[PDB]
């Protein structure tokens, strides 16, 4: 971000960095392929590369805003992100994990998948299909 | 014909996806007063440089997004 360009139209917010880097750097060529888009914005790989940054707020509330139907992961992101991250609720984990295996596991775009797999520890068997893109 | 007219829409085509205003007000120089009296028959029958630079920033620039820049190169490659 901090090399030309816009200088991005925004302010400096933590955020928009992050669309900087999946807009400007290798999410596209020349823009497109199978995102969730909304408003020119893959939200997932959005939130997917906030987490990795370690900006788990900002990926908690880029979701709250989101206009998904997923909506039960919502409230399973915040008590992950509430707690020491290790969320665990003696309640449901178990019903996040059924409606992966049975909906998302078999499908998806890679980003929802990670954010999925990732933040509920869904399948152990490891490893993200699509965007692992760095050792 | 008909084969080179489909190609220059299917340009434009890409084109509409985005960001393509920005990139064309920044990028037009003196070359620029020839460019904006184009016409279609102009793509049509083709005026081939301009239109290969300005390709390039589309791919360079972060503007094409995914399989559409994967498609530009392959223009490039194939006709340019």
């Amino acid at each position: 971000v901090f090399g030309n360009l816009h200088q991005l139209g925004g302010v400096p917010g933590t955020y928009q960095l992050v669309r900087s880097f999946l807009n400007i750097k290798l999410p596209a060529p020349l823009p497109g392929l199978q995102d969730g888009e909304v408003e020119g914005h893959p939200v997932w790989a959005l939130i997917y590369y906030c987490m990795r940054c370690g900006d788990l707020l900002a990926a908690s509330q880029v979701v709250n805003r989101a206009q998904h139907q997923l909506g039960e992961f919502k409230t399973w992101f915040q008590e992950y992100m509430n707690s020491k991250d290790r969320r665990l609720s003696p309640a449901t984990e178990n019903k996040l994990r059924l409606h992966y295996r049975r909906a998302l596991r078999n499908n998806t775009d890679p980003y929802k998948r990670a954010v999925y797999c990732i933040i509920g520890r869904c399948d152990v068997t490891d490893n993200q299909s699509e965007v692992a893109d760095k050792t | 014909l008909v084969r080179k007219s489909y190609q220059a829409l299917a340009l434009w085509k890409l084109l509409c996806e985005h960001q393509f205003t920005i990139i064309v007000a920044e990028l037009q120089k003196e070359l620029q007063e020839q460019l904006k009296i184009t016409t279609f028959k102009d793509l049509v029958i083709r005026d081939k440089e301009l239109t290969g630079a300005l390709i390039a920033s589309l791919i360079n620039c972060y503007i094409r997004d995914n399989a559409a820049v994967d498609g530009i190169s392959l223009h490039l490659q194939d006709i340019c």
